């Protein structure tokens, strides 16, 4: 019952301050305690650092130079700021939900025990690589049907080629239609831009002119296109 | 001179250490570097990395024990010859000294078992009575007292670390006990008491010693509050390594006018000891391996007064 | 560092190994992985699990010294493909701040899925921004492999020949594209063009021609 | 063990040794055994 999402504006220049939120409409956060993890293509998972409604912070060893990070109880959410990124620190990340339990080897006063931090549940995530490149929206062309195979199944898609990064949404006539999807996530060329392709199964009976819109958004671009496609 | 620093933890509770080391080989001008593993007492600091040097290099040479011979204690029973006899004194409210009225012929003491303990003693003999206890003259605080009990109530002292250990040959049939890899966890070396025993036969403790500073006195008690290491805190010997405990707990009421809630003393072993307060050479004890448990059965204790002040009043 | 590979037959269970092996008594967490999704999770304590989860993974008990974590996976299917990670937190290591290694699992004993091909020619006007390109889609197919050929009849091309590895979708199978940077002016210079791959030992691959 | 060559003594591996003193010889002499009085 406690849910998620988080906000990368995009990607910020070399040797600068990373700002990323992921907010939580669950309960209260004053009350417990959600970190941050990455995830990197070509190498494993990396967990970073934490902090504490009672303020008791941490960092991982590698990054402990610059990683600080403070939240905010009004709005409540974590707000996670670096400075000076490297290429390397391309990555999606999860904010990340730890719930701690004790363990002990035996009786508390002793000593007696390290507290293992074990985590729950977190978010679909917010996708931020980095290089010096600015903003641009996609293009924006149809591709029409064929006239596929023996009615009734035909096939149709849209296309999107030059576009910054390749999250973007897609949706078709605003989510009314989910039936048959298939969007490609995209192949990246010599040129450095993504290029994607997204389609839906059609009947030939299901033919023909019943608005299907193709939808598609990009927020760095600040970019709003739907295309109206066509035998 | 056999360099080291802390061992792997958490750094949490001089628990111990790990050196790594010279030593000779079997053959002469062949030698050696080996790891064992050392306790905060058996070794003290000089200058670099660092290292220290073991406590005694000091003064005094060190024998280990064979770990073929064993001291768990056994009932010895001393007797008189022919031509003598000892005797034995059969009243149980007798006190330390005087003429003992029931009296009964032995030629040999019931079993004795030489317990090694300084401050306490235990698994001894318990008179049918309710433990009235006597010093060389109580009035002076100089000269010590000397509990023991009733029904005496249970200890069992642990440490719950499993030790290795590895034979390793210094030279001709010379074979070294060195201490090996723990594996487990780390466990310090404790003892249990249920107070709710400990405080009752202390109960009958406290009201006899009355019958000699008033029965309307004070009373008191904290933790021993001088001497050296060994003597200071409980010296004995459990299943091959000795134990010294601050009997901090139990030092701890004043009883004037006349859910387990188990005690729980910390305490350190040691390896290399200069007993019965003999300065001359040494003796390491060999480690004890895997897990150790010593059940127990209180019987006495020692004290001691302090002296000097207002009389009678505190 | 990196992944390394364990192998099991479908319907059937078997063992996983673990790296960082643990010096003193344990309580290591899992963590399941997916590319690009959440990490969910398996257990917390090597005994139980969170809530939702089938009631069939289950480390191993910190019962005695001598157990290394070790887990069974009954009722194998694709599903279960994934990476793990094996977090480690024992007695006296200090705080743990990387997690296991990565650790691979294909299933095998899913015969294949035979690919299926579209394919549908430029804009209607992106010929006009002087620019012009088709792309193969595939859908549905096991194992990933597949080489693509694009093809000027009688002559293949070898030029704007990038195309995905084949990734995968929630059907448990994988997907792949292949696009094709060309121009208007060979586009109508040609009779038809082609682009068909090489999945398995078998084909199926068509054509298409200008208006 | 290992050059040239050497070796080493085979007892080195276990135990020590006392060489005998050679005033002392160990040509053996005929010995009777003795019951006490009282036997
Ligand atoms: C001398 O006097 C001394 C002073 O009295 C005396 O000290 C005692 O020493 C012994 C050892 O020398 C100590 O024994 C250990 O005890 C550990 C702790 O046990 C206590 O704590 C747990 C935790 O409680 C939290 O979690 C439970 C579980 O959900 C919740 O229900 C609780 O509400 C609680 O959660 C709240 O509190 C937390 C704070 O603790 C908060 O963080 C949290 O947010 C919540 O607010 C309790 O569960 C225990 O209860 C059980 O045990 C007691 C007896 O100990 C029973 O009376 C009781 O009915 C329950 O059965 C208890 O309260 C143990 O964890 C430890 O045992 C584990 O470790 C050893 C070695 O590492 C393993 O070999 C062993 O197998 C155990 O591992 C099990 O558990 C782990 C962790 O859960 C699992 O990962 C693992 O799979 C394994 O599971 C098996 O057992 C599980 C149950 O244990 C079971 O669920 C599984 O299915 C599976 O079967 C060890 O025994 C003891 O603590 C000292 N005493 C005190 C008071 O501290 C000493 O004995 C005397 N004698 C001497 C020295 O000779
Ligand atoms: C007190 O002070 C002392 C100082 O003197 C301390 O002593 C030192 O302690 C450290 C502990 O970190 C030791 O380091 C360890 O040395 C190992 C020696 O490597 C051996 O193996 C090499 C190749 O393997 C051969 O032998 C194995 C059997 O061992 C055999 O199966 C195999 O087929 C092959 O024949 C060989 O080339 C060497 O010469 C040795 O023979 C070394 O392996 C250890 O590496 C560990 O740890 C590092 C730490 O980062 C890891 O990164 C490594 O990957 C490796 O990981 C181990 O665990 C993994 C699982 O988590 C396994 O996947 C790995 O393969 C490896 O496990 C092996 O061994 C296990 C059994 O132990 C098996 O279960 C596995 O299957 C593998 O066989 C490590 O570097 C010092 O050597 C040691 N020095 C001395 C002088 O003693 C002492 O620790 C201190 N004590 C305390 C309490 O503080
Ligand atoms: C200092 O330390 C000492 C020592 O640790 C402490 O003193 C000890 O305290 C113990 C109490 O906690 C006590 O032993 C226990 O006895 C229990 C029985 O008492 C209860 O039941 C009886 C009736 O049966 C009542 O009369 C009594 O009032 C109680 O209600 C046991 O339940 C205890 O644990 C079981 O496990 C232990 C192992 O630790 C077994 O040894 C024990 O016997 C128990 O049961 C198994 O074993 C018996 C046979 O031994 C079986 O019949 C039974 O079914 C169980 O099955 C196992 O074994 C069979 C084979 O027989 C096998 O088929 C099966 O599969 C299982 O494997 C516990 O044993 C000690 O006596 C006591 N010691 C002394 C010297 O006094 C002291 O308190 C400490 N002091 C301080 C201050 O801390
Ligand atoms: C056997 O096992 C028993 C069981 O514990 C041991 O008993 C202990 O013995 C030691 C002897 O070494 C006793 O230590 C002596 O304690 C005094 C008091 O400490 C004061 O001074 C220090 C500065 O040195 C302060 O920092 C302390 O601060 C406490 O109080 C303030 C508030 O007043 C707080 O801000 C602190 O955080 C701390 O409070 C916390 O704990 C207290 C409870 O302890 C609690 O009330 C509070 O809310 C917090 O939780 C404190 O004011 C100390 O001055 C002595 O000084 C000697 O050492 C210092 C260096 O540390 C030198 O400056 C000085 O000149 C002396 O050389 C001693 O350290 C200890 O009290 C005692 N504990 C008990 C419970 O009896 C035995 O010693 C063990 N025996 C062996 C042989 O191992
Ligand atoms: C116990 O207490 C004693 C008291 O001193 C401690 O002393 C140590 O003694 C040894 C030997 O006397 C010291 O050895 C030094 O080694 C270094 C560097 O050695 C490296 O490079 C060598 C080539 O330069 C190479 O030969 C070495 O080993 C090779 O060969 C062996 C097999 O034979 C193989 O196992 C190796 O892997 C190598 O293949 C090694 O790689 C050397 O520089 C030292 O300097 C001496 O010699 C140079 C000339 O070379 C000279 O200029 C110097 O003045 C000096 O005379 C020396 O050879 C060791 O360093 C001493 N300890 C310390 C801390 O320095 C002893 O260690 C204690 N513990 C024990 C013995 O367990
Ligand atoms: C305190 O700490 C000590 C540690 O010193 C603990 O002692 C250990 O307790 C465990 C009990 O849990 C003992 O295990 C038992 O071993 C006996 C006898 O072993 C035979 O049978 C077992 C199978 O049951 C088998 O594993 C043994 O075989 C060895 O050699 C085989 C090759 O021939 C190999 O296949 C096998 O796996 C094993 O070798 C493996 O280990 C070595 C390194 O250790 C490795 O190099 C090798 O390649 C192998 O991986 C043997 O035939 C069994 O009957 C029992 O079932 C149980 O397995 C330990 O033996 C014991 N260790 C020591 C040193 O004593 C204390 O229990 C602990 N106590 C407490 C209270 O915590
Ligand atoms: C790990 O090993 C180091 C030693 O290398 C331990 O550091 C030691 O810490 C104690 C204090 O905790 C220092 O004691 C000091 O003694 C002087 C008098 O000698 C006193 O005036 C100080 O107030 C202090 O008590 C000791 O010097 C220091 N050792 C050093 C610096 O070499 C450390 O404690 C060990 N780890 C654990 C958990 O104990
Ligand atoms: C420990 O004390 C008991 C008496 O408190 C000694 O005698 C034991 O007494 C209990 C009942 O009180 C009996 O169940 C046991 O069988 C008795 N044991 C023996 C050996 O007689 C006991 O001897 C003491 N333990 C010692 C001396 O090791
Ligand atoms: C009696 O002695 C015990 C120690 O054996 C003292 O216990 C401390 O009590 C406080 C609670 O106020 C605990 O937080 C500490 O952990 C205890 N100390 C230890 C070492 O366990 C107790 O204060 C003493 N009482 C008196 C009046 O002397
Ligand atoms: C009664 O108490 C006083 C001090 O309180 C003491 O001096 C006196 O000896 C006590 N009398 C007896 C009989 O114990």
């Amino acid at each position: 019952q406690v849910q998620l999402q988080e906000s990368g504006p995009g990607l910020v220049k070399p040797s600068e301050t990373l700002s990323l939120t992921c907010t939580v409409s669950g309960g209260s956060i004053s009350n417990y305690y959600w970190s941050w993890i990455r995830q990197s293509p070509g190498k494993g998972l990396e967990w970073i650092g934490y902090i504490s409604d009672s303020e008791s912070t941490n960092y991982n060893p590698s990054l402990k130079s610059r990683v600080i990070i403070s939240v905010d109880t009004s709005k409540n959410q974590l707000s996670l700021k670096l400075n000076s990124v490297t290429a390397a620190d391309s990555a999606i990340y999860y904010c990340a939900r730890a719930q701690q339990g004790k363990r002990i080897y035996g009786m508390v006063s002793f000593g007696e025990f390290f507290y293992y931090y074990y985590m729950d549940v977190w978010g679909k995530g917010t996708t931020v690589t980095v290089s010096s490149a600015s903003t641009k929206g996609p293009s924006v062309f149809p591709l029409a049907p064929s006239s596929s195979t023996s009615g009734g199944t035909a096939a149709l898609g849209c296309l999107v080629k030059d576009y910054f990064p390749e999250p973007v949404t897609v949706s078709w006539n605003s989510g009314a239609l989910t039936s048959g999807v298939h969007t490609f996530p995209a192949v990246l060329q010599s040129s450095g831009l993504y290029s994607l392709s997204s389609v839906v199964t059609v009947p030939s009976s299901s033919l023909g002119t019943q608005t299907y819109i193709c939808n598609v958004n990009h927020k760095p671009s600040n970019t709003k296109v739907d295309k109206k496609v066509e035998p | 001179t056999l360099q080291c620093t802390n061992v792997t933890n958490n750094i949490t509770d001089g628990e111990l250490k790990n050196c790594s080391f010279n030593m000779t080989t079997e053959l002469r001008d062949k030698k050696q570097k080996v790891y064992s593993l050392f306790y905060r007492l058996d070794v003290v600091q000089i200058n670099s990395n660092k290292e220290y040097r073991l406590i005694n290099c000091n003064t005094a040479a060190i024998t280990q024990a064979c770990p073929k011979v064993s001291f768990e204690p056994i009932p010895i029973h001393y007797c008189a010859p022919a031509g003598f006899a000892i005797l034995k004194c059969k009243d149980k409210k007798f006190n330390g000294t005087g003429p003992c009225p029931s009296v009964s012929t032995v030629q040999c003491t019931h079993g004795i078992k030489p317990v090694v303990s300084t401050q306490l003693l235990l698994n001894g003999s318990l008179a049918e009575e309710e433990v009235m206890i006597r010093s060389e003259n109580i009035a002076n605080n100089a000269k010590n007292i000397l509990v023991q009990f009733n029904t005496p109530v249970q200890i069992n002292c642990t440490r719950p670390n499993n030790n290795t250990r590895k034979s390793i040959r210094i030279g001709p049939g010379q074979a070294f006990y060195a201490t090996g890899d723990i594996i487990g966890d780390i466990r310090q070396a404790h003892c249990n008491v249920s107070k709710a025993t400990w405080n009752e036969t202390l109960g009958k403790v406290v009201k006899q010693l009355r019958k000699h500073f008033g029965n309307n006195t004070i009373i008191r008690f904290a933790n021993s509050a001088g001497g050296d290491l060994e003597v200071t805190t409980h010296s004995f010997n459990c299943g091959g390594e000795f134990f010294y405990c601050n009997t901090s707990g139990l030092f701890n009421s004043t009883w004037i006018s006349n859910s387990n809630d188990s005690i729980t003393l910390p305490c350190r072993i040691k390896q290399i000891i200069n007993m019965w307060q003999r300065i001359g050479q040494a003796m390491y004890a060999p480690p004890i391996q895997g897990v150790i448990r010593c059940v127990s059965n209180i019987t006495g204790l020692i004290l001691t007064r302090d002296g000097g002040s207002t009389n009678s009043a505190t | 560092s990196y992944v390394r590979p364990l192998s099991v037959a479908l319907g059937e269970t078997a063992s996983i190994s673990c790296g960082r092996q643990a010096l003193g008594s344990r309580a290591v967490q899992w963590y399941q992985h997916r590319p690009g999704q959440a990490p969910i999770l398996l257990i917390y304590n090597n005994q139980d699990r969170p809530s939702g989860i089938p009631e069939r993974f289950s480390g191993t008990p910190d019962i005695n010294f001598g157990t290394r974590a070790t887990l069974t996976i009954s009722g194998v299917e694709a599903g279960d493909e994934a990476d793990y990670y094996c977090h480690m937190w024992d007695s006296r290591s200090g705080f743990s701040w990387s997690f296991g290694g990565a650790t691979r699992l294909t299933v095998l004993g899913q015969p294949k899925a035979a690919p299926s091909v579209t394919l549908f020619p430029p804009s209607s006007e992106e010929l006009q921004a002087n620019k012009a390109t088709l792309v193969c889609l595939i859908s549905d197919f096991y194992p990933g492999a597949v080489t693509v050929a694009w093809k000027a009849d009688s002559s293949p091309v070898k030029a704007g020949v990038e195309t995905t590895t084949p990734s995968k979708q929630s059907n448990n199978k994988y997907a792949a594209s292949s696009y094709l940077s060309l121009t208007p002016e060979q586009w109508k210079s040609h009779k038809s063009y082609s682009c068909q791959v090489t999945h398995e030992g078998s084909t199926v691959e068509k054509t298409v021609a200008p208006t």
